């Protein structure tokens, strides 16, 4: 096919040798999903700014309130820094520490009586 | 991915009039999704150890990326179907997009496959890697024999065994025969035991001796690891020392297992047929041989019966063209047998074994080629030899076509 | 308490989706077979689930039977807030 | 192959079931398409009551699910759970069959019994034994 | 991009990708590479070339990009070779300065041993006549231990794992040879005995309560029978299960997967304790300590925390790593984690202050294995590369390098004794490498000139079929134990 012929080199331009037959198949199943939100967005915000064609503006825009929701990160290097060093100098204080089987207190474990219904 | 693409699916939507440069902007965008999922779908194949890119990657990728593994269909209210895929869709380019919905409910589900268990063996013995089948496989110096003794006592053990003392000392001796992996560089001396064999075990008709060979020539067959086709030239003559072969035993009875050996010696002969084949050289030799047993003046009555037998096991196509122009000399000779004048040799069991076996082929090829119409007296165009008893034949194999 | 009462009648009463079925994708989730009448409320929940969807996508193609399409599916998921999306590929 | 047929038993158990679903009061003949849609949904409905009441119950500190935790789950996916006593009480109502087992045979292999070498003292009695 | 070395090849295909600014603001890899300095070590011979050819000022601006993006790390010495540079170099922000590899690590054994806590030896958090049990029958299994060396090659005893069409993810084998865990793609943890002993649970609470006071009823009469197979399966991860870890005690089983979760499943009860949730993110790997007390988790947040299996919340957190933390191993007396990345470099962390005391780079790949010698002065890492290089711990230098391997190398392992380090890959082969005659020659220059001893160190291959190695194990008596899941 035309658009799962240039899936294919996407994936071999990022060394990805081998694959799935289905692999394909669904990476054109989200890429359309994401061009007919952008675009179901982008239709939206030209209404709101009351112009009969969607120009390139309404797409830059439509992308970059998409973009701010969907496609999140991993927290950044300088407030990974600045929890370690909160936590790392903290003394976290004390819990209840011989107790056999050593475990944090009752209420974060998974150790509760654990009920079921009476078979009748 | 290409714009031309991106454009049909626009104007399929409600959005027509794109621009070149707005439909190249969806294109550029879409195409580094594609490429962002695969480079962090293939981090869940090196992390899975499998080197694959299962279908399973991408949704473990999509639903990394915030994104719900959802194909297909697009929940704005996230709820019934969060990041939680579905397996996707089993589609296809050549599909028939249009199926019965009863067809999917009388198919037979796939088998549930062995859950996963934990065998443990030997990679390496002291350094050296044992071949288990879980594993990849001036005078002149006095010279050593290739085989260790260990492999000259398991030769002489298993030759021991294989001539039939013991039943299931048969048993275990033919399935090592058919397993063992270093059975190779031991199969000359094999070969030459059952060629050797079965030339002087012919002098005198010793059924059982040629039973139990030719049951280890088919435990050699059967084994994967070792390469037959240097030895099957010894072979041929060997397995078949006695097919048509006359009895100087006691022919009249036994000649139910002899015919059995018989039959077992076709399945080994159909199977050599399969496979060790190149242009004209085995099987239209074997052929030939028979057609010229067959086509045979005062042809030895034990013999109309094993080379018949040989000709008939060779497939669908060979008795539809070699069983055809025969049927009259068949009857013939079954009409001599019967007239007699004395029963001077076991020629009327003969007759009658080449008989049936010959009915029997002729219905199977009548109910191949034709429908199974005037089933009652149109075979006495072909001197009535199997008539409505073929064709109860022909009949019985159209219930087992129905059940099937 | 009637689902309570509704429960105690499940020792009987195989559903439409096999225990064996509906067991296997709960075990892929974690949730284990403790009670065989527990696997057979949760396939029947999501039989009632397909099978409002399937008789309101019918009204849709009464109206437009007899086939069962994706532009019928559309208008039936767009009341539950589900946008279907056809192949297109 | 038994490799496929892991995921292709319990998937194609689930067409059958869609397809027993779609006859109840219904159609016949299906578009393609439109079943593996369907039996899709059926796949990631079940994966979620899996992955939703596991979640609900572990935050209460418990490790199997009982009726109190589906009957929450199934309230946050908008099920209206009072209709299902009316539901499983058909006259409709079919069974599916569970997919067939691949080892039939299951004891099949009369094997090769070959005994020889021992083993040396830093290998335990529990390890396989030596080869011929 | 075309001159660049050809072991950056997967360094600049995502660099290809990047050619926006908001593409760029949501690496975080990228990111932190635009903000730190390449170090760069280079000798006093070739800078003063190269600043004979910056500080003119007819070219003055490639000058300003070195000075505000490079740092530059001078040692005193030769200028190395392109088969020597070629060896320590590969890793974002790369060859780290010789003042981060110059503080004072205890890499000594507890209980004289100066280069470890002279004193304290802590010998496990309250070591129990149950734990001086155990390694009563250790020394009796000492006895029967063979001298591997380059002669006596030791025999490998491959469990493979047969059907597994569930992906195998994870495998740990317990200290002593008893129990096999699997991690699989199907969510579940897996424990088989493979001792003729079946797996049990302990009696339930109303068993246990009329257990008599004495007449033994201490470690036998509370296993239940009626529960006892050879397979115990474990459900409550929702995703496939990376990292597990047994504790030395043969309890306290440990499980991290791809839902960011890190479990603690008994292996008294077989059922789950604990579910430690710090990371949003797939914990690629766990380990317990070898005292069996504290267990390091590394995870896709570019950390690696330190837990104790008493708090909900971790102690350390070791957060200097620029990509995934793929590995966390433990030293051998359990005051340095070793945490190998994904940005090519291997980090010791001290557990008191959560100071990185050791920065090793030199690897091509993202780092999928790491071990520590027995005696605790060397460190073996393995990566996509098929390179095991083999680095110092008071020093910090890799002296050696094994490029045998094909492959990403997933499993190392040395010796009980030290005599060998085992190597599996995903060549399907088990590696066994001299590592007595890799580490016989063990500064002001940080380096030692490596030689390509690589063929000499070589003991065997032992290739496997269709196999990849995950695990190596080595058994008390010197045996190889290795697991595979065949495909």
């Amino acid at each position: 096919p035309k658009d799962a012929q240039m899936m294919a080199q996407i994936l071999k331009d990022m060394g990805i040798t081998e694959y799935e037959p289905r692999v394909i198949n669904q990476m054109l199943e989200f890429a359309f999903r994401y061009v007919t939100t952008i675009l179901d967005d982008a239709k939206i915000y030209s209404s709101h700014a009351k112009k009969a064609t969607v120009d390139a503006d309404d797409v830059r825009l439509a992308i970059q309130c998409r973009a701010d929701q969907s496609f999140t990160s991993p927290p950044p290097r300088d407030f990974l820094l600045d929890i370690a060093r909160q936590r790392n100098q903290t003394p976290l204080p004390l819990i209840k520490p011989y107790s056999g089987p050593r475990l944090p207190p009752d209420r974060y474990c998974l150790t509760a009586p654990n009920y079921r219904l009476k078979s009748l | 991915l290409p714009s031309e693409s991106m454009k049909v699916v626009a104007e399929s939507m409600g959005i027509a009039q794109i621009q070149e440069e707005t439909c190249q902007l969806l294109t550029d965008e879409v195409s580094y999704r594609i490429k962002e999922i695969a480079q962090d779908a293939l981090k869940f194949m090196h992390m899975g150890k499998r080197q694959k890119l299962t279908t399973s990657d991408i949704d473990y990728a999509l639903k990394l990326k915030n994104v719900e593994p959802l194909y297909g269909f697009h929940a704005q209210e996230f709820i019934p179907f969060r990041f939680a895929s579905g397996g996707g869709r089993e589609l296809y380019f050549y599909e028939e997009k249009e199926v019965d919905l009863s067809d999917i409910i009388n198919t037979p589900l796939p088998r549930v496959p062995l859950d996963v268990c934990l065998k443990a063996h030997w990679l390496s013995i002291e350094g050296c890697q044992p071949a288990i089948p879980e594993n990849p496989p001036r005078l002149k110096p006095r010279s050593i024999h290739e085989l260790s003794v260990e492999q000259q006592l398991y030769y002489k053990e298993i030759t021991e065994a294989c001539v039939g003392s013991c039943e299931a000392k048969r048993a275990e001796a033919l399935q090592s025969i058919a397993t063992d992996p270093g059975l190779y560089q031991m199969l000359p001396r094999f070969s030459t035991f059952i060629s050797e064999g079965v030339r002087v075990n012919v002098v005198q008709n010793n059924l059982a001796l040629l039973i139990y060979l030719m049951r280890m020539v088919k435990a050699l067959m059967d084994n994967p690891t070792l390469y037959l086709e240097k030895y099957v030239h010894e072979l041929i003559p060997a397995v078949m020392t006695c097919i048509v072969s006359r009895q100087l035993c006691l022919r009249p009875d036994v000649d139910n297992h002899w015919a059995l050996r018989d039959f077992a010696a076709r399945l080994v002969a159909q199977i050599c047929k399969h496979f060790s084949t190149t242009t004209n050289n085995i099987q239209s030799r074997i052929t030939k041989t028979f057609t010229k047993s067959w086509v045979d003046e005062k042809t030895p009555w034990t013999t109309r019966y094993g080379s018949i037998a040989g000709l008939a096991e060779l497939g669908h196509d060979v008795i539809k063209t070699l069983i055809l122009p025969r049927l009259q000399q068949e009857g013939e000779r079954i009409r001599s047998v019967l007239d007699g004048p004395v029963l001077s040799n076991i020629d009327r069991i003969g007759a009658d074994h080449v008989q049936s076996l010959l009915l029997k082929h002729c219905a199977p090829v009548l109910a191949k080629l034709r429908p199974p119409p005037d089933n009652q007296d149109a075979y006495r165009a072909e001197f009535g030899s199997l008539g409505p008893l073929l064709c109860s034949q022909v009949v019985k194999a159209r219930a087992q076509a129905a059940l099937q | 308490t009637p689902l309570v009462d509704f429960l105690m009648q499940l020792e009987d009463y195989t559903p439409t989706i096999p225990d064996a079925v509906t067991g296997y994708y709960l075990n892929r989730a974690g949730f284990e077979a403790s009670d065989p009448r527990i696997i057979r409320l949760i396939s029947l929940a999501a039989q009632k689930f397909i099978s409002d969807i399937a008789n309101d996508a019918l009204q849709h193609c009464k109206m437009k039977k007899y086939t069962l399409t994706m532009e019928d599916l559309t208008p039936a998921l767009s009341e539950y807030g589900i946008n279907v999306k056809k192949p297109h590929y | 192959n038994p490799a496929d047929n892991y995921h292709l038993a319990r998937r194609r158990t689930l067409q059958v079931v869609v397809s027993s679903l779609l006859t109840e009061a219904g159609f016949e003949s299906a578009e393609k398409a439109s079943v593996e849609t369907l039996t899709e949904m059926l796949q990631s409905y079940i994966s979620e009551i899996g992955r939703s009441a596991k979640s609900y119950c572990e935050h209460t500190a418990r490790t199997q699910p009982t009726l109190s935790d589906i009957v929450v789950t199934l309230v946050e996916m908008g099920f209206n759970v009072d209709t299902l006593p009316a539901y499983a009480k058909r006259s409709q109502r079919m069974v599916i069959t569970a997919p067939p087992v691949t080892n039939q045979p299951v004891t099949p292999k009369a094997l090769t019994a070959g005994q020889n070498r021992p083993h040396p003292p830093h290998i335990p009695s529990h390890f396989p034994e030596f080869p011929d | 991009h075309g001159d660049q070395e050809c072991y950056y090849q997967d360094d600049l295909r995502v660099l290809s990708s990047l050619t926006k600014k908001e593409h760029m603001k949501g690496n975080e890899t990228m990111l932190d590479f635009r903000t730190s300095k390449f170090v760069l070590r280079i000798s006093r011979d070739s800078y003063q070339l190269l600043k004979r050819h910056l500080q003119e000022k007819q070219n003055n601006q490639i000058w300003n990009i070195v000075q505000e993006h490079l740092y530059i790390d001078i040692f005193d010495g030769m200028p190395r070779s392109k088969q020597q540079i070629d060896a320590m170099v590969g890793s974002l922000a790369g060859e780290a300065k010789r003042e981060a590899n110059k503080s004072k690590v205890f890499f000594g054994l507890l209980k004289q041993d100066p280069n470890a806590p002279p004193q304290n030896r802590i010998p496990l958090p309250e070591l129990k006549d149950s734990d001086k049990l155990d390694k009563i029958m250790n020394m009796k299994e000492t006895t029967k231990r063979v001298r591997l060396g380059p002669d006596c090659l030791p025999s490998i005893c491959f469990y493979t794992f047969l059907n597994a069409y569930q992906g195998l993810t994870a495998v740990d084998v317990t200290d002593d040879s008893s129990l096999i865990a699997g991690g699989f793609a199907d969510s579940t943890v897996r424990v088989w005995s493979v001792t003729p002993k079946k797996l049990r649970s302990v009696k339930q609470a109303s068993d246990l309560s009329l257990i008599d006071k004495e007449s033994d009823d201490v470690l036998e009469r509370i296993m239940d029978e009626k529960t006892a197979s050879e397979l115990k399966i474990l459900y409550g991860h929702s995703g496939p299960v990376y990292g597990a870890s047994f504790s030395p005690d043969r309890n306290y089983l440990l499980s991290s997967s791809e839902d960011g979760t890190v479990r603690l499943w008994s292996l008294q009860t077989f059922t789950c304790l604990v579910g430690y949730k710090g990371h949003n993110y797939p914990v690629w790997d766990t380990q317990f300590s070898p005292y069996g007390y504290y267990f390091v988790s590394g995870g896709h947040d570019r950390v690696a925390r330190l837990w104790a299996t008493d708090h909900y919340q971790p102690l350390r957190i070791f957060a200097g790593h620029l990509a995934d933390v793929n590995c966390t191993r433990f030293h051998p007396n359990s005051n340095y984690v070793a945490t190998g990345s994904a940005d090519r470099t291997v980090r010791l962390w001290d557990v008191l202050n959560g100071n990185c005391v050791r920065i090793f780079t030199g690897h091509k790949g993202p780092i999928h294995s790491l071990t520590f010698s027995p005696n605790g002065r060397f460190l073996a890492t393995g990566a996509t590369d098929g390179r095991v290089l083999l680095w110092d711990i008071g020093h910090g230098l890799m002296v050696g390098e094994l490029k045998g391997h094909t492959d990403t190398v997933c499993s190392l392992r040395f010796s009980r004794d030290g005599e060998i380090l085992a190597s599996g890959s995903m060549d399907n082969t088990v590696r066994l490498w001299d590592a007595i005659k890799a580490f016989e020659d063990l500064t002001a220059t940080g380096h030692i000139n490596l030689p390509e001893n690589s063929q000499e160190l070589l003991l065997g291959t032992y290739m496997t079929k269709s196999t990849p190695v995950v695990h190596l194990h080595f058994t008390r008596r010197n045996l190889v134990l290795a697991a595979g899941a065949y495909s």
